[PDB]
RNA sequence: GCUUACGACCAUAUCACGUUGAAUGCACGCCAUCCCGUCCGAUCUGGCAAGUUAAGCAACGUUGAGUCCAGUUAGUACUUGGAUCGGAGACGGCCUGGGAAUCCUGGAUGUUGUAAGCU
RNA sequence: AGAGGAACCUAUUCUCAAACUUUCAAUGGAUAUGAAGUUGCAGUUUCUUUAGUGAACUGU
RNA sequence: UCAGAGAGGACGGAAACCUCUCGUAGAGCAAAAGGGCAAAAGCUUGCUUGAUCUUGACUUUCAGUACGAGUACAGACCGCG
């Protein structure tokens, strides 16, 4: 069976990326990374919220996937599949490691003790630090209530503590919501599906006349 | 089809140097011509520079240091008419003359052409400068640049030139006119006459024979000159007399008034001017389209 | 424990500066190095020949030998409780002339310009002596057009 | 009863216990390991100059 | 208004002398696909055409499908200047017909084609030797392309002395008469 | 420039500060010692000071205190001619010697406090 | 104001497109008997001077990309030394000194030596 | 993860590297800071240079 | 001048060979990894035996021992140019 999450829970050692060097690492279990209306318009969804950690911990695939479909179902039972654009920040990409042990009776028989007790591959965890954010999430307005109340039935399936916030940009842009109307008025801001672009100013007038700013 | 020359190429490319780039100077080469032994500190490598343009043909000595090397004597074949020859500046006959001109003009320079007089009577033998007295014979390494290195070539020409005017130049004849590469025997006959410019008239003897016209298309100027097949011979070797008798520089004249005649660069106003303009000229159409 | 090799460790510190590859400028073939000067060591990757040691990396030695090509170098190196004169033959791509020694040269040559100026012309001796920066002396400080900002802390303010 | 155990605990403290010694200030003055043409010359030089 | 003279200017700088297309090569080419006494037919048969001998090209790599060997000679190619290349050029053509395609040209302004059969271009069958098919390109270009080609200090031809598809096919059009037969059926 | 990173470096150990007239002349007069041939040599008498330092025109207690306070070009001589003071401990005991003056403690540059400190240490 | 030979620093010099180019020069260019080298006078080599600034090259233009410099980021991130400092811990702040880098903003677009020459 | 022209191209975007890096600290390492020095004059050399040209040394 | 890409050419196809553009090394350099290298250190080719004889000095490990390996010279006889 998988072992207590206390185990692996703080950060000791450096990071361990898959790569060529460890092989034989089995598949994360946390694959889907954004879900709700994922393909909407950047103006459908101007309120934005995070989640952010307050602990220097690891975040188990096990417990971002526990939470994803938590928070999935609490929404799309509550406000419709179409209704919130919902995106894990943080992807399981270090290695912990297992020294496997034979727990029956006579083991220390075939028991090796502790030489040579390099471990292997035991599953895929996310590095987090204080002030990195774990959820986020944009939706309307009218829906604040509904991420709140989502965010607060998935903190409880990860370690440590959390803290539920609503961000002052518009959605997962880069600028507060009333910098966003202004540039966007302007035609400095060029869609970019889920974000926007900062459409700068040097460079051809040959250009420049498509959209004059 | 992706873009190669893209951000991240510009980005990470380093350009060669300046005179790789212009396809100028092998550095590889040169750091083997130019660089001196440390233990021989700052004295001065002597290095004589042969390149042939398309219309003249220019010998340099030289010595590198860190700021740019140093020229200490030239001669062009462009400056032959006031020795004779007005055409065939790019010969070998005229690349010989180039050299002589500039071995017998720097000895001067330095005081040594007494000293040394070098091979005063044209034969094409092999002719070694051989020291005399204390003073040994000033020395210079040949540099003949991305130039092809084959039997008879006029940068050896030019070298053959300087080394009989009497400049130590190490060399050997395998690379001169009339060594046979397959038997490696040399004719020192042959090197005389085409130093003397004798396979020139011969050309324009068959020429002659062959076909008037393109007789007159080769040799036009040659004719206008009123040199023919039976007297550039004797012309070469007045022009050798002549150089051996005086190899001071030319004079120089006096520094007449400059005009501006390529554009200025704009300055900032300007530019942001322009901008201006061209923003309004734009809108302009747009509106007008 | 690690091998022993040569050049175990050395991957940045022989490698070549970004953007920096190629062909080897000829300065430094051209300058000058006599016995007695004091030479830098910055290994040069791009010539394998004539290479320092990786403990003499970036430190100063002097000249005592001038060969064809490369110079022989007294460098300090650090033995448990002595400090051995080590010799090493380096070739020049490796070596980069000193300039605190020329600083130095320049110092005393300015200093012994100035004495015999000061005595030609019958001026008393000038102080040569470099002085530690001395505490700052008394000034007085104009308000106008410069009127005092009253400065208090920032409240806190939560930046989602 | 492993018995590899190597350390660098004690050593600068032993090293500094009687000072680091500086080299001597006459090892510039050896001509030791000079180019042996240029050593030769020397040589015909000093034997030869006239002391008055 | 400054339209008019900018135009005139740049057509004027067009009809400049230094800007004629001209031949400047023929390449042919037999790849024989195997070496020995075929091969070396085919070098006589290009001997016979063009007057100089040509140079075999080896195999660069192994493959069973083609029955190729790396390192072998598979191939026989010349390259030919001049009047020479004229005349060639011309057998080549009116064995097509003086008919092209216009895939046939490239992007740059070269273009190619080929013959089945070399007895088409005014060569006398001999039992011996056989019959083989061959590959024409001409290689069209200004003069000045020695800027691109000489060891000493070598630039880039200018995008304007460049030569492009449509002025290769209007130059093949006008000197030859040119047919172009419509896109082959894809 | 050249003695304040010593300061710096040994700011946990050592408390100093500007000193002014009363602390010089009280140091010089209560607990001056000379360095004579390698001995402490209590100075009780203007004699001493001027046999190490009449060469600097230094001769009184008077002289070497103003060398002192004003930094005189022989500064250098007249410090090291003092033997290092032994003072006692302060009359009514130190804050916390752990933590900085800035912090409620001892240690560190406290200005011209260290004058208060010098009347109880004196 | 320029051209050439040889350079030094090696993009502020590179790259893209375009305009202009007086004089020297460079260059393209014509020919292939001879030297020389090629399947090929394309390259290389040799003899020349009808023609051209078309290209190279030089100067200039571009709210040009790159490169370089500066500001901002910011006294921020990080960090030396101190505490019988706060906190269960992870960590956090304070005292004492050092102190960056992206994004973004603005500007610059080769300098120069020896020799010869043009104007 | 979408956006503009199923893959493909373009400009973006979320999250990372003990065996990635343009850039790059704080602590840290090394060298130098005059008499064994600086200026000249006046000799030696078979080394070096076309060359008193240099290099080095010598001098109560 | 490489890896590679684009565009053309009888049989020829995704892949044979020929041609032109672009191509900062994305190839190759006997081998492991890492450095280095573009008129080269890579590819093609000509000629060669410096992979020879001789003694010292030095670096690396280090006790500043030895071996091994290497560095810069000096003397001889040679190779290429």
């Amino acid at each position: 069976g998988r072992r207590p999450a206390r185990c692996y829970r703080y950060i000791k050692n450096k990071p361990y990326p898959k790569s060529r060097f460890c092989r034989g690492v089995p598949d994360a279990k946390i694959r889907i990374f954004d879900l709700g209306n994922k393909r909407a318009n950047v103006d459908t969804f101007p309120a934005c919220v995070h989640m952010m950690s307050n602990e220097r911990e690891h975040l188990s695939s096990e417990a971002l996937e526990a939470a994803r479909i938590c928070a999935n179902k609490y929404m799309v039972k509550n406000c419709g599949k179409d209704g919130f654009h919902l995106r894990v920040r943080k992807h399981p990409f270090h290695v912990t490691r297992i020294n496997k042990m034979l727990s029956c009776a006579g083991a220390d028989r075939l028991q090796t003790g502790m030489r040579g007790a390099y471990g292997k591959p035991q599953g895929l965890v996310a590095r987090v630090d204080i002030g990195d954010i774990l959820f986020s999430m944009r939706i309307k307005e009218g829906n604040v209530k509904h991420a709140i109340e989502a965010f607060r039935r998935a903190k409880f399936k990860f370690p440590g503590r959390q803290i539920i916030v609503s961000s002052r940009k518009w959605g997962f842009t880069k600028w507060d919501r009333e910098d966003y109307e202004r540039m966007r008025a302007e035609g400095r801001l060029r869609s970019d599906g889920v974000g926007v672009q900062l459409q700068r100013e040097h460079g051809p007038l040959t250009k420049w006349i498509e959209n004059p700013i | 089809v992706k873009v190669i020359k893209n951000k991240a190429y510009f980005k990470r490319y380093q350009v060669k140097l300046r005179r790789r780039r212009e396809g100028k100077t092998d550095y590889y080469a040169r750091k083997r011509l130019t660089v001196q032994d440390k233990n021989k500190y700052n004295t001065p490598k002597y290095r004589l520079i042969v390149r042939i343009t398309n219309k003249d043909v220019v010998a340099q000595l030289a010595y590198s240091k860190i700021e740019g090397d140093v020229v200490v004597a030239s001669a062009y074949s462009h400056e032959l008419p006031r020795y004779g020859l007005k055409v065939g500046l790019t010969n070998y006959a005229a690349a010989y003359a180039t050299g002589l001109l500039l071995a017998r003009r720097h000895l001067k320079t330095i005081g040594l052409d007494s000293t040394y007089k070098g091979h005063e009577e044209l034969t094409g033998e092999d002719y070694n400068v051989e020291e005399e007295g204390d003073r040994a014979p000033f020395k210079a390494v040949l540099d003949i640049g991305l130039a092809r290195t084959t039997t008879g070539s006029k940068i050896f020409a030019v070298m053959k030139g300087v080394a009989d005017g009497g400049i130590n130049v190490p060399h050997s004849e395998s690379r001169f006119f009339g060594f046979d590469q397959e038997s490696k025997e040399y004719n020192a006959e042959a090197h005389r006459d085409r130093i003397l410019g004798k396979h020139v008239a011969d050309y324009m003897t068959y020429l002659k024979e062959e076909d008037e016209d393109r007789y007159k298309r080769q040799f036009s100027k040659f004719l206008a000159a009123g040199l023919n097949a039976d007297n550039l011979v004797a012309t070469y070797q007045k022009v050798h007399s002549a150089i051996r008798a005086d190899a001071s520089p030319a004079a120089k004249k006096a520094a007449k008034p400059s005009k501006r005649h390529t554009a200025k660069r704009l300055t900032y106003d300007e530019r942001k001017q322009r901008v201006a303009d061209k923003k309004a000229l734009l809108l302009q159409l747009k509106e007008q389209q | 424990t690690n091998s022993k090799g040569l050049r175990r460790g050395t991957r940045y510190m022989f490698a070549r500066d970004f953007r920096k590859h190629g062909v080897e400028h000829l300065s430094t073939y051209y300058t000058q190095y006599k016995r007695g000067d004091l030479v830098d060591i910055k290994t040069n990757g791009a010539f394998q020949k004539g290479m320092p040691f990786k403990a003499y990396h970036g430190r100063t030695g002097r000249i005592f030998n001038v060969t064809r090509g490369a110079v022989g170098i007294i460098v300090n190196k650090r033995v448990r409780g002595n400090i051995l004169p080590k010799r090493i033959n380096i070739r020049i791509e490796h070596i980069k002339p000193s300039k605190c020694r020329t600083d130095f040269l320049n110092r005393v040559k300015s200093n012994d310009e100035k004495r015999k100026a000061a005595k030609s012309a019958g001026q008393p001796v000038p102080a040569l002596k470099r002085l530690p920066v001395a505490p700052r002396g008394a000034h007085t400080v104009t308000t106008q057009n410069n009127e005092p900002e009253l400065l208090a802390p920032l409240r806190f303010e939560i930046v989602a | 009863a492993k018995s590899k155990n190597h350390t660098n605990h004690n050593q600068n403290k032993k090293a500094h216990r009687n000072g680091i010694t500086k080299p001597k200030k006459h090892i510039f003055l050896s001509m030791k390991g000079v180019d042996a043409k240029f050593i030769k010359n020397l040589r015909f030089s000093r034997k030869n100059n006239k002391r008055q | 208004g400054d339209i008019e003279k900018q135009t005139e200017i740049r057509e004027k700088k067009a009809r400049n002398v230094m800007r004629e297309l001209k031949i400047q090569k023929l390449c042919l080419n037999i790849c024989v696909g195997e070496s020995g006494d075929r091969l070396t037919r085919a070098a006589k048969v290009l001997e016979q055409l063009t007057g100089q001998t040509p140079v075999f090209s080896k195999a660069r790599y192994t493959v069973r499908t083609f029955g190729i060997r790396r390192n072998e000679k598979i191939a026989v190619h010349c390259t030919v200047r001049g009047p020479k290349a004229e005349e060639i050029l011309e057998k080549g053509l009116k064995v097509k017909e003086y008919e092209l395609y216009k895939e046939n040209f490239s992007d740059t302004g070269n273009f190619g084609f080929g013959v089945q059969e070399h007895i088409d271009l005014g060569i006398k069958y001999d039992p011996s030797i056989g019959i083989y098919g061959m590959d024409f390109y001409v290689v069209l270009d200004r003069a000045g392309r020695r800027i691109a080609k000489r060891r000493r200090a070598p630039g880039r031809v200018g995008p304007s002395h460049r030569v492009e598809r449509e002025e290769s096919i209007k130059w093949f059009q006008q000197k030859y008469d040119g047919i172009i037969l419509p896109p082959k059926p894809k | 420039k050249a003695t304040l990173p010593l300061l710096r470096i040994i700011e946990p150990y050592v408390a100093w500060g500007y000193p002014n007239n009363k602390t010089i002349h009280d140091l010089l007069y209560k607990r001056g010692y000379a360095k004579v041939d390698g001995n402490r040599v209590p100075i009780t008498d203007n004699t001493i000071v001027e046999q190490s330092l009449g060469k600097f025109n230094i001769i009184c207690l008077e002289d070497l205190a103003h060398e002192i306070a004003t930094v005189g070009p022989h500064f250098k001589e007249a410090t090291n001619f003092l033997w290092p003071f032994k003072l006692n401990n302060p009359t009514g005991g130190w804050t916390k010697k752990t933590n900085h003056f800035v912090e409620g403690g001892d240690f560190g540059n406290r200005e011209d406090q260290i004058n208060n400190l010098l009347r109880k240490m004196v």
